[PDB]
């Protein structure tokens, strides 16, 4: 939408949780589990491929 | 709100014009400009409680902390009407110490 403006990635993930109706404390208080789940989900794609 | 469906930027409004066998759309959009960098933090710890912005981000100009809206820089001081509380400050990665100002009790002298 213009020039790239940097933001830390967990803070971008919190904006995106807001965009679906969940408060952002739910992301910050679960950060490690959410990242573990994303990593297992990405590791399952290359296994199916 | 569909990205790039009505031009580049944040769609404000669009005007139609007729062409021969066709149509022309003049899209008016909003484009952000002249950014500055800041230090930032996800929450703020005060009295053993974690504070999150209601809307906006916590930013630091070098020595002081403010809340701003995310798309236009307009800094304000962090109060209990700017933020909400959840939990204690032991669980959030990158939490920062600052004071969150209450209006009522300095009204009550
Ligand atoms: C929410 O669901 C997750 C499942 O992804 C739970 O986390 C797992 O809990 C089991 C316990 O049976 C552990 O063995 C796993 O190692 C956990 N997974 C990860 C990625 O940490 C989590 O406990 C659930 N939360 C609640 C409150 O029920
Ligand atoms: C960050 O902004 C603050 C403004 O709040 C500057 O601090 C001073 O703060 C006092 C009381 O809050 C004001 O009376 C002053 O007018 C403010 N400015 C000055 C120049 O004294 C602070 O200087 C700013 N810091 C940086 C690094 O820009
Ligand atoms: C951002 O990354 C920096 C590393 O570049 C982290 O700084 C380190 O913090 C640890 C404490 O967890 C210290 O032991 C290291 O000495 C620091 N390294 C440097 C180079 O400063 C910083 O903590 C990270 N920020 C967050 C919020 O995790
Ligand atoms: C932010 O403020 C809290 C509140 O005091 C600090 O917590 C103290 O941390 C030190 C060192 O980690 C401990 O020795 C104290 O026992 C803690 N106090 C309490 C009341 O728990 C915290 O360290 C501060 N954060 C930073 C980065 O300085
Ligand atoms: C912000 O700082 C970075 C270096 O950390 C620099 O590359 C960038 O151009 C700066 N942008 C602005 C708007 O100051």
């Amino acid at each position: 939408a213009g020039a790239a403006l940097q933001i830390p990635f967990a803070m971008q993930m919190a904006y995106r949780f807001n965009g679906i109706g969940v408060t952002q404390n739910v992301l910050y208080e679960n950060q490690k589990l959410i990242a573990n789940q994303f990593n297992s989900a990405i590791g399952k794609i290359q296994d199916s491929l | 709100k569909r990205v790039d469906f009505c031009g580049k930027g944040y769609h404000l409004m669009s005007f139609p014009q007729s062409a021969p066998h066709g149509v022309v759309f003049l899209h008016v959009t909003y484009v952000p400009a002249q950014e500055k960098n800041f230090t930032t933090a996800p929450a703020i710890c005060h009295d053993g409680k974690a504070h999150f912005p209601r809307e906006g981000v916590f930013v630091s100009n070098g020595t002081h902390w403010f809340v701003t809206q995310r798309n236009f820089y307009e800094p304000q001081i962090i109060t209990t009407d700017n933020t909400f509380v959840s939990g204690n400050c032991d669980v959030v990665i990158g939490i920062v110490n600052n004071t969150v100002y209450d209006p009522l009790q300095p009204e009550l002298d």
